[PDB]
Parts: structure tokens; sequence; C-alpha cells
């Protein structure tokens, strides 16, 4: 019964720029077991039209999701993404960097 | 394409 | 090598219904079929254009696969429990991973078929597909009921003739996308810290397959201990990202030069801020 904590990064799919649509990732990886929550901010509220891809996993049996919305970033707006499982002390808030 | 049998532990 | 796998993940939910089995099925880094137990019509569902074309038969065919497996792997969660004396409170998860690698005379190069109970090793069918690695005195269990049923038999002929074949042909009907690989676009920021030091991130994007190499060298000599190297993740267009940075002092950044490795890549890459 082994329980392993999730990577996260948050992202987006192309180089941003201000007015322009993109798409916010959230990738999280490497956690088990697969029960896991997902939520991307944007100013702290969480955003509604949020997909995500099939529950997979890597070769040592850790899971991977990818969660993701289409988006226009602006020097205003807060993007962050929430994630909470059992492994973690707290749930985990990392804030979008278009730098990273 | 999937293996064509089911697997029981 | 090219490559097909399955990946299969049953999950109990005590008090909240019916285990959930979803799998997905990739060729190389690319998925083609997703299938998951709670959809409104579970089916076997195409996620790449090349097995679109496949007929209806096929598609109800592979749906069948699914659902019976399903219904498997629920007995499965059962026996397992019952094997390891757990309640029937507690969530449990069991996976399967299995698929062949192609080697370069068309045939197989490696066969998998690998099991794990709640994220850890359960029985896998050793390399030379004719016997098992039973990981606990659980797995021994099965495995004295495959030993039995003669279950390597099936699997040895799936692997060695019908996995290579599928992967064969659904090499051939994407070979514009599956056999033609994404050099990465690649490019250097660099982001002031403080008055006397710089992060320079290196960068490569929409590349396909995954496997990449990014290092950071400082007058030809790596920076492993000091390079942050995040995981390659998906853009979300079967594409993939990467970057290693490093803390570089100021007016110091000509002396830092970014490698990058990959299969679309004629010659590796040197690039300086």
């Amino acid at each position: 019964m082994i329980q392993r904590t999730p990577k996260i990064q948050v992202y987006s799919r192309h180089p941003a720029e201000n007015g322009k649509s993109n798409f916010l990732n959230c990738y999280v990886s490497g956690f088990h077991p697969s029960d896991i929550e997902v939520d991307l901010l944007k100013n702290g509220e969480r955003i509604e039209k949020v997909e995500h891809s099939d529950l997979s996993f890597s070769k040592d049996w850790s899971f991977y999701l990818l969660y993701y919305t289409e988006f226009t970033p602006t020097e205003k707006d807060e993007y962050a993404c929430r994630v909470n499982h059992v492994t973690l002390s707290q749930p985990k808030i990392v804030k979008w960097d278009r730098d990273m | 394409a999937r293996f064509n049998d089911l697997r029981f532990v | 090598s090219h490559s097909m796998r399955y990946f299969d993940t049953a999950v109990s939910r005590p008090g909240r219904g019916e285990p959930r089995f979803i799998s997905v099925g990739y060729v190389d880094d690319t998925q083609f079929v997703r299938f998951d137990s709670d959809a409104a019509s579970p089916r076997g569902e195409p996620r790449a254009p090349w097995v679109e074309q496949e007929g209806p038969e096929y598609w109800d065919r592979e749906t069948q696969k699914y659902k019976r497996q399903a219904q498997a792997d629920r007995v499965n969660l059962r026996k397992l429990r019952g094997y390891y004396n757990q309640s029937e409170d507690g969530s449990h998860t069991l996976q399967w991973m299995y698929g062949c690698d192609l080697g370069p005379d068309g045939r197989l190069l490696r066969g998998y078929d690998q099991s794990a109970y709640d994220g850890k090793d359960y029985i896998a069918l050793n390399e030379d597909l004719r016997s098992w690695t039973a990981a606990d005195t659980a797995a021994q269990i099965t495995q004295r009921k495959w030993e039995a049923a003669r279950e390597a038999e099936q699997w040895r002929a799936y692997l060695e003739g019908t996995c290579v074949e599928w992967l064969r042909r659904y090499l051939e009907n994407g070979k514009e996308t599956l056999q033609r690989a994404e050099h990465p676009k690649t490019h250097v920021t660099h982001h002031p810290v403080s008055d006397h030091e710089a992060t320079l991130r290196c960068w490569a994007l929409g590349f396909y397959p995954a496997e990449i190499t990014l290092t950071w060298q400082r007058d030809g000599e790596d920076q492993t201990q000091d390079t942050e190297l995040v995981e390659t993740r998906p853009a979300g267009d079967g594409t993939f990202q990467k970057w290693a940075a490093v803390v570089v002092p100021s007016g110091e950044e000509q002396r830092y030069t970014c490698h990058v490795q990959h299969e679309g890549l004629p010659e590796p890459l040197t690039l300086r801020w």
C-alpha cells in the first residue's frame, strides 16, 4: 500500500502574450493513489470549464493527469493551480509564472 | 488492439 | 524502438458504487484509445486519427474486450482484498501494463505483461515470456492458478504475434505523425534574481517524442548539481516541453551553454544567451 506525492507544474501551451488566447495547463504526475483534486484558479476563484486527460501512469505505476482550460492572459489576472491528495499535508497552490 | 482474453488473479 | 502499450486502472470505491475501470492505449507517446467505465455509454473511443478509419467491427470488438475486463477486474479487486486480508471499507488499485517493443527485423524486441496492486509490483511475465515473477505471498496464489491454466502460452502468442502486427499496422496508418520526429524549438531567457545574479533558462518546446536531454555547461563543465531541470511535460497538443535553469553571476552569462539532444535534431544544439 504505497503512497506517492503529486509533482505539480502550472504552465501555458504557448509562450504567454497579453491579449492572446492560449491554454492554461496543470500537470500533476508521480502520485498514488489515483484520487486527486485539481482546480485551475483565476484570481483565487475556481475556473469552471476545465477539461482533463484520461488517467494514465508511468513505468513506476505512478499516475499523471493534465488539467487544461482556454485562457487569455493579461497583466492584472493571476492564475494558479490548487491540488489536494492524501500524501499532501494541506492543499498545494502553485501560481502560474509566464517565465516557467 | 487488445489481448483477446480476460485475466483473473 | 517503436512500442505499443496498454495502461489499465481498476479502483474500488466502497460505498460509492462499482469499481471504476479506465484504460488508455499508446503507440510511443501518442494515445490512440481510451475506455472509461463511468462514461454515459462506455465504449472504446479513438484518440488518434490513424485508428478512426478501422471499421465499426474493430471498435465493437475493442469495446467488448474492455467491458469484459472491467467486470473481470471487479472480481480481481475482491480476490486481492481476500488474499491480503483487507476490509470491505478501503479503496484499492489494480493496474495492468502490457505491450510490445518493435525490433529492427520487424519482429518483437521485448514483450511486457506487468501488474501492481496498490502501487506495488504484483505479478509480471518474464522477458522469456514463458514464466512469471510473483512479488509476494499473495501473487504466488495467482501464479499457481496461471501455471495450471498455462496462461503464459496465450500471452507469448499475443506479444510475439498479434501485438507486433497491430503496432506495424498502426505505424503504417499514422506514418506521417508516428514515424516523423519533431525537433524541439529552443531559446534562452534571462531573469535577474538580484543585482549580482540572474536565472538563465533554456527552453525546448513543441517536440515529439518526449525523450530529450537538456544540460547547462559552465566553461564546458557540466552544471548538473546546479541545474533546476523540470520534468518533461505535455503541451496538450501532442507535443512536449522542458526547461533547464541555472543561476549565473551577472556578466558571466557567455560562460554558460545549453545543450539539447533530441531524435528530431540532425546534430546536438549548443545555445548561448
